[PDB]
This record gives structure tokens, C-alpha cells and sequence, in this order.
């Protein structure tokens, strides 16, 4: 039962929560679609500039 | 939980974190204090029985 | 000692609502266990009424969640992941019903287990 | 034109570096009350869901004095603390009858 | 495709709070659900993760 | 008289009430047995244990 | 007798579920090491995006 427990408290503490990357790919995927509106803005100022 | 805890509506006008694990540690030891003195008195009692 | 009858009169008169309060034996004995039943009265109602309160709150809380958690699904995997099989569902139920026993915060097997 | 040109140099590194400092988390907003949006993550029910809650090293502690295994849910905590007191209620009148029989 | 999906979907709820139209607030990074939604795999493809 | 004791010391777990307590004083032991449904298996109020 | 008998079915459920218990830790462990490699990964990804 000892060892048991011991092992219990091991998987416990391994409850591998992948927030971190998670988080990362969240804001990888909000900076691209920010990304791409951005371009979208530049190409409207290169079109003023034409003119 | 506070409340359940402390039972006294002594109206802290602060209450921290660190004082809400103080007084649950102190129930758990209030538990295990009360079973020493009955494992005591459980001794006793059967040293006069004996 | 008039103190303590007088809590346990108001505690009493409490209990018993619109009843007319029963006559008993007023002696130092009937009123020192009545004394102690109505302290233990007042102390347990206290907690139970926090607790009942708290439950309510999760309740709401358990409520949102799960709307925030069916929208999200519905919204990722489309309205098929409710469409699941016969045994699907079955297995489905099983691990949700296995975890409502067990009383645990999670499905994951670092709850299961040790439960 | 000056003017405004330079309200908008470096504008993207402005919001990205704004960003990169915000909680994502905190932005998951629910209504418990249809009124009142609160984060995610400041609801009781979550604070022993992640172990990067703000909360979880506080509650972890209260689960452990409390003696509570932490696989248990969150509502049960306070049912379970007044178990507890009921507990240490009977134990008291157990020493106290046997002290009274000794 | 199902981790897009899903990131997709999770970044589009981190941008609707929920709240109440306010015709009037400002999202973060100023991206809209729509902006998320362009960054969705083909819908044949999307459909093929779903079944 | 037995019987009651039993009942009420089933229902009220906590109170320490002897055979000589309920036949010297036979109206409060009517009182308790009144006072057992009101009060719930775990001293509280059955109204409250019922909510 | 029986108790025994219930006993030593108890001790090999207990070494059963330890035996279940370390697979399940060596591959979480490694499922551990592994996500760590994947935090790096989107980490570089996200150095691109920036």
C-alpha cells in the first residue's frame, strides 16, 4: 500500500498539463490571423501612397 | 469556508489565504488531539480494570 | 441556569413552531441534555446552511461550464461527436457514471486510480 | 500627416508586446447569473483543475489539512470539512461520557 | 486538421465574450470570429475530421 | 422504555441518555421522541437536511 | 483460513494494480518528456509568427 501510494502520488504530480504549449499555439494562431489583418492595413496605405 | 472554520462570526475585516490553511490544520489537529485523549482515557480505564 | 432555560425555551418554541410546547420534568438533568442538543442543533444548522449554499453556488458554476465546454465542442468537432453509437454511448455513460461514484473532479486516470 | 504617421510607427511591435503579456485565460469569460462575467479561472470549481491556477498551491494545502484526497471534486470540500466538526462533536461527548463512567 | 479545429474554436471563444453586442467592444488585437474562421482548413477537409 | 432509548439513541448518536434519566422523567422522554423527526440523523434540522 | 484466502487475494490484486500503476507511470513519464519536446517545438513556431 505504501508503494502504491507513493506511485499515486508520481502519476499525480505527471498529470502532464501541456498548458504551456497549448498556450503558445493559442497566441501562434491569434498573431497570424493579427498578422494577416495587419497586411491587409498595409496594402490599403501602399494603394494611398500610389496615388 | 472561513466561517465553517472559525465558526466564531468574530467579523475579521481580513481574511487571508495563509489563515484559512492555519485554521483547517487546526480542526485536523483538534480531531487528532481528541482521539489521543481518548486512547488515553481508553488506558486508563482499562489499567483500573485490570 | 436561567440563561440556559431560556435558550432552550426560544429553542424549543423554535422546533416546535405553532405547536404548543409539550409539558416535561424540568430538573437539572432534563435541562443540561436539552442544553446540549440545542447547542448541537444551532452548530449543525449553521454548517448545513453554509454548505447548502455553497452546492447552490457550484450548482451555477458547474452549469456554466458545462455550456462553455458543449459550445466549444459543438464549435470544434461540428454536432456529430453527440451523434456517437449505441455502445458509444453506452461506454460514454459508463466512465461518466463510474467517475459521478467515485465522486472525482475529473475523468483523467490520475483521479480514477487512487479513488 | 506627420503627426499621425507617427502615432502608427511601430504599431504592431506595440500591440504584440501588449500581448504577449496578457492572461489568455482570463479572457474566457462565463455567467453564472447571466448578469455577472466572471473568468474562467476565478470560479471555485477550477481552482484545483490546473496546476498553474493561480489558486491551486493555497488549495492544495487546504486539501492536505484537511486531509481531502486531491482527486476528490471541489464541492465536496466544505461538505466534507463539516463532517469534520461533527466528528470532533461526538468525540468530545465519547471523552466526555468515559470520563464521566472513570 | 483536428487540432486546428479545435484551436480554431477555442481562440473564437476567447474572442466572444459572450458579452452582450456591445456594438461598441473593442476585441483583442482587433480580430473578429471571422478572422479565425478564415484561418480554418478547406471545409472538405474539415468535414473529413468531423466523420 | 427500552425501546424508546433505543429510537432515541439511533436518531441522536450524540446524547448520552441513560435507562434511569427516561424513567425518572417519563414526559421529556415524549419531548425527545417528538424532537427525533424534527431533528435530522445528523443533529441538524430536517427542514434544513432536506433542502 | 478464509481470511488468509482473502488476504493473499487482496495482496495479488495490490501487486497487480502496483505492476498497472508503474506501466502507467514509465508511460506517462515518457509521455511527459515527449511534451516537453512539443513545448519547444511550438515555441519555435511562435518565434517565427513574432
Amino acid at each position: 500500500q505504501e508503494q502504491i501510494q507513493t506511485a499515486e502520488r508520481e502519476i499525480v504530480g505527471q498529470d502532464l498539463n501541456c498548458e504551456r504549449a497549448q498556450d503558445l499555439c493559442r497566441r501562434s494562431l491569434l498573431l497570424r490571423a493579427f498578422n494577416k489583418k495587419r497586411e491587409e492595413e498595409c496594402e490599403a496605405l501602399c494603394q494611398s501612397n500610389k496615388k | 469556508l472561513y466561517q465553517l472554520l472559525d465558526g466564531d462570526n468574530t467579523q475579521k475585516l481580513f481574511r487571508t489565504y495563509d489563515g484559512l490553511e492555519s485554521v483547517a490544520q487546526k480542526l485536523s489537529q483538534d480531531i487528532a488531539s481528541m482521539r489521543d485523549q481518548l486512547e488515553v482515557s481508553e488506558q486508563e480505564h482499562s489499567l483500573l480494570l485490570s | 441556569m436561567d440563561e440556559k432555560s431560556t435558550k432552550i425555551i426560544m429553542w424549543l418554541k423554535k422546533m416546535f413552531g405553532d405547536k404548543p410546547l409539550p409539558p416535561y420534568e424540568v430538573n437539572t438533568r432534563t435541562m443540561e441534555i436539552l442544553y446540549q442538543l440545542a447547542e448541537w442543533n444551532e452548530a449543525r444548522d449553521k454548517d448545513l446552511s453554509l454548505v447548502t449554499e455553497d452546492l447552490k453556488l457550484k450548482s451555477a458554476e458547474v452549469k456554466a461550464e458545462a455550456k462553455y465546454l458543449q459550445d466549444l465542442l459543438t464549435e470544434g468537432l461540428g454536432p456529430s461527436y453527440t451523434n456517437l453509437s449505441r455502445m458509444g454511448n453506452n461506454y460514454l455513460n459508463q466512465i461518466v457514471d463510474s467517475c459521478l461514484a467515485l465522486e472525482l473532479k475529473n475523468s483523467s486516470l490520475s483521479s480514477y486510480i487512487p479513488a | 500627416i506627420i503627426q499621425e504617421s507617427q502615432r502608427l510607427q511601430d504599431s504592431i511591435q506595440k500591440e504584440v508586446k501588449h500581448f504577449s503579456a496578457i492572461c489568455l485565460p482570463a479572457l474566457l469569460k462565463v455567467s453564472t447569473d447571466g448578469f455577472n462575467l466572471l473568468p474562467s479561472r476565478e470560479l471555485s470549481i477550477n481552482r484545483m483543475s490546473n496546476t498553474h491556477a493561480p489558486y491551486y498551491g493555497i488549495f492544495k494545502g487546504i486539501y492536505e489539512s484537511v486531509r481531502l484526497p486531491l482527486y476528490k471534486a471541489p464541492e465536496s470540500v466544505l461538505s466534507h470539512v463539516a463532517d469534520m466538526k461533527k466528528q470532533l462533536f461526538f468525540l468530545r461527548s465519547q471523552l466526555s461520557s468515559r470520563s464521566e463512567a472513570i | 486538421g483536428l487540432q486546428q479545429c479545435m484551436l480554431v474554436s477555442e481562440c473564437s471563444r476567447l474572442l466572444t465574450a459572450d458579452s452582450v453586442p456591445p456594438s461598441d467592444s473593442t476585441s483583442i488585437l482587433g480580430l473578429d470570429k471571422q478572422d479565425l474562421l478564415d484561418l480554418l482548413p478547406p471545409n472538405m477537409l474539415v468535414l473529413w475530421v468531423r466523420d | 422504555m427500552a425501546q424508546t432509548l433505543q429510537y432515541v439513541s439511533s436518531r441522536l448518536s450524540m446524547l448520552q441518555i441513560d435507562e434511569e434519566d427516561l424513567e425518572r422523567n417519563a414526559q421529556f422522554g415524549k419531548v425527545l421522541i417528538e424532537l427525533c423527526p424534527l431533528l435530522g440523523p445528523n443533529g441538524g434540522s430536517a427542514n434544513l437536511n432536506r433542502e | 483460513e478464509e481470511e488468509v484466502k482473502a488476504l493473499q487475494k487482496q495482496k495479488n490484486l495490490h501487486i497487480r494494480r502496483r505492476n498497472k500503476l508503474q506501466m502507467v507511470e514509465s508511460g506517462n513519464r515518457q509521455m511527459c518528456l515527449k511534451s516537453k519536446d512539443k513545448e519547444e517545438e511550438t515555441g519555435r513556431a511562435f518565434q517565427e509568427v513574432l
